[PDB]
Parts: structure tokens; C-alpha cells; sequence
């Protein structure tokens, strides 16, 4: 069952860090991004009855080694760039055996609900990754430097979509 | 007055149903929605925000529908062109996208995000 579960948030990048950014007028920072994305996934995830804990709860920076937190899975959220404006989509990444069952339950369930396209479950060593034994993923939630991404990503009710979809996927996850 | 220069006020439907959209009550919000509609109360952003909502509760196809449905009443919509551009870029159905997006720019040739959209799209 989710209900009674810790899951981690880390969102990514924070204070200093700003992550990637738009090229567009909106000149969006993915920094804000992940952690409005996180905020609001936290606030679904309680409702759900888990318990989360934050890698960061406001604008801070965050070393990728303080982002060992533990819980029983672990979800990193991104919104990088990429150098082909034209590059879309949603990618799930994981490193270790045990993660992979998490990013290709996430993939299923957000490609069902989410409008970004779907670039799928990718075996990627990012630190945040091969430093934890924890389930843990990955999430790049749209693509900042992709204009009609960066329309979703900056707003609420897309991101909702998606943060559904992703409780839905932890509720198969963990449906043992 | 000066409230041509300010955006377009949302009326009292679409007001209700987002705000228990960001509250995150999807029941109330398709409910409100559904009578909305069913009323001949609901304007383009009725129809896309019902969309919305079954894409989050429901799924992406059956969202997909009803903005279909919202261009029947509201063709030159943007709103709905646009969503159902974006969301048939989702489905790797790029030529269907792109007549989309070109629909939406009928409706406003100077909007920056359908701009975009058809320049990645062409
Ligand atoms: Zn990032």
C-alpha cells in the first residue's frame, strides 16, 4: 500500500544553483520549477497518507550528497535543457537493479495522463542515483529549453496532471 | 475603461471549477464542469478545463475527447487548438499536431507559444 509509505522529494537544483533556463520571455529557472512541482506533490502524497520528506523545502542549495535522504522510494525531479529547443518530453531514469521497477511504473502511468511526450525509462548513472540504496528516479518533467514544454511546466494544472500520474504510478508500486 | 488593457475576467463557472482544480478536488471540479456544460452555461474554458480534469482523474484519451467536443461549440477556439496540439505532440502525431497549432494561430497570429509550437512543428 502507498498509505503509510515515506517517499522522498529531491527537487532539483536550488539557491545558487539555478538549474537550467528558458530562452524564451518567460526566462523560467528550472530551480523554481522542481520545487513548485515538489511542493505540490508532497501536498498529494500526504493527502494520499505517505509520509515525505524533502530534500529541500524552499530556495536553497543543496549539495548532491546532502540529497541522501532515505524513505522507501525516492524521487528526483528535473527540468533540464537540452540543446535542440525542439527536444520534448518526459524521461524516467534509474541506475540500480532495485530502481528500475520504480521508473517503469512511473513511465506506464504518467504516459497514460501526462501531455508531455513520452521519452521513456532510461538507465542513466546520476549521482543522486548510484549514491543510495534506495529506490529512487529521475524525473525529467518536460524539458525547460523546449518552448511548448516550458508553457506546461509553468503551469499549475499540467503539473497537476503529471503529479496525479505519478501517485498513481506509486500506488501500483507499491501495491504489495 | 482601463479593463481592456487588463486580462479577460474568467466568469463564475470556470472561477469555481479551477479553484477546486488547485485544491485539488477533482470530484467537485468535474461536477461543476459537468452541469457547466449540460446547462449550455460552459464557454471554451469550460471545455478545456473538463478536459483537464479527466486527464488528471481520468485519463489522457478521455480529455483529448472532450476538448474535441468544446471545438465542435467553440472552432476558433486557441485554447482548445492548442491543447489538442500539445497533446497529439504527445502522441508522436505530428501532422495532426501541426494542423492544430495552425487553427490556433488563425485565432491569434501573434501568440509567442503557438508561434513556437508551429516553428518546432513545420
Ligand atoms: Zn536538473
Amino acid at each position: 500500500m502507498l498509505q503509510g509509505k515515506t517517499i522522498v522529494l529531491d527537487p532539483g537544483h536550488g539557491g545558487s544553483d539555478q538549474g537550467a533556463s528558458s530562452n524564451t520571455k518567460y526566462k523560467s529557472l528550472e530551480k523554481d520549477y522542481t520545487l513548485k512541482t515538489a511542493k505540490e506533490l508532497q501536498r498529494t502524497l500526504e493527502k494520499e497518507g505517505a509520509t515525505v520528506k524533502m530534500t529541500r523545502t524552499d530556495d536553497t542549495y543543496v549539495s548532491l550528497e546532502n540529497r541522501d535522504i532515505k524513505g522507501d522510494a525516492y524521487l528526483s525531479i528535473h527540468n533540464d535543457a537540452l540543446e535542440s529547443s525542439n527536444a520534448n518530453g518526459m524521461t524516467v531514469y534509474w541506475y540500480h537493479d532495485n530502481q528500475r521497477a520504480l521508473a517503469d511504473t512511473l513511465d506506464a502511468t504518467i504516459q497514460k495522463k501526462g501531455l508531455l511526450s513520452n521519452r521513456g525509462s532510461r538507465q542513466e548513472n546520476y549521482q543522486v542515483l548510484a549514491q543510495t540504496k534506495v529506490p529512487a528516479v529521475l524525473l525529467e518533467l518536460g524539458y525547460i529549453s523546449n518552448p511548448t514544454d516550458e508553457t506546461m511546466i509553468k503551469d499549475q494544472l499540467h503539473r497537476q496532471i503529471l503529479e496525479q500520474a505519478i501517485v498513481d504510478g506509486l500506488k501500483i508500486y507499491f501495491s504489495a | 475603461e482601463v479593463l481592456f488593457q487588463g486580462p479577460k475576467e474568467d466568469n463564475i463557472y470556470n472561477k469555481l471549477i479551477k479553484d477546486d482544480m488547485t485544491s485539488g478536488n477533482y470530484d467537485n471540479a468535474q461536477n461543476i464542469a459537468k452541469q457547466t456544460i449540460n446547462k449550455n452555461y460552459a464557454d471554451d474554458q469550460t471545455y478545456y478545463l473538463s478536459g483537464m480534469i479527466m486527464a488528471t482523474i481520468n485519463s489522457k484519451s478521455e480529455g483529448m475527447t472532450e476538448w474535441e467536443r468544446g471545438l465542435r461549440m467553440f472552432p476558433k477556439s486557441g485554447l482548445l487548438n492548442f491543447e489538442l496540439a500539445i497533446a497529439n505532440r504527445s502522441l508522436n502525431d505530428d501532422e495532426k499536431a501541426l494542423k492544430y497549432v495552425r487553427k490556433a494561430l488563425n485565432a491569434d497570429p501573434k501568440n509567442t507559444d503557438y508561434i513556437n509550437l508551429e516553428k518546432e512543428l513545420t
